[PDB]
């Protein structure tokens, strides 16, 4: 039931290696988790901001 | 679905007076909870 690919570097497209990554979110029941990251925005004082 | 644990280590039948206990963990687990147990470390 198994066989190998090959890719000898004189393949052309459609036949070299692709290497494919995929991300799946989901949100079970989790109150917070892993979020985005955060815009800063500096700190000024002594006025009415 | 939190799991608190509060907790203090304050050296000296138990004696008498006041310390409150301030959060240790924060936990999101989800877990349920209906029984415990605990665990000891015995003489070999
Ligand atoms: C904990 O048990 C109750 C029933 O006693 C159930 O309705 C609830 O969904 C359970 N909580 C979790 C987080 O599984």
């Amino acid at each position: 039931p198994l066989r190998s690919y090959g890719f000898r570097p004189t393949y052309g497209v459609g036949h070299q290696p692709y290497r494919v990554v995929v991300l799946s979110f989901e949100l079970l029941h989790a109150p917070a988790t892993v979020c985005g990251p955060k815009k800063s925005t500096n700190l000024v004082k002594n006025k009415c901001v | 679905g939190y799991f608190k644990i509060y907790s203090k280590h304050t050296p000296i039948d138990l004696p008498q007076g006041f310390s409150a206990l301030e959060p240790l963990v924060d936990l999101p687990i989800g877990i349920n909870i209906t029984r415990f147990q605990t665990l000891l470390a015995l003489h070999r």
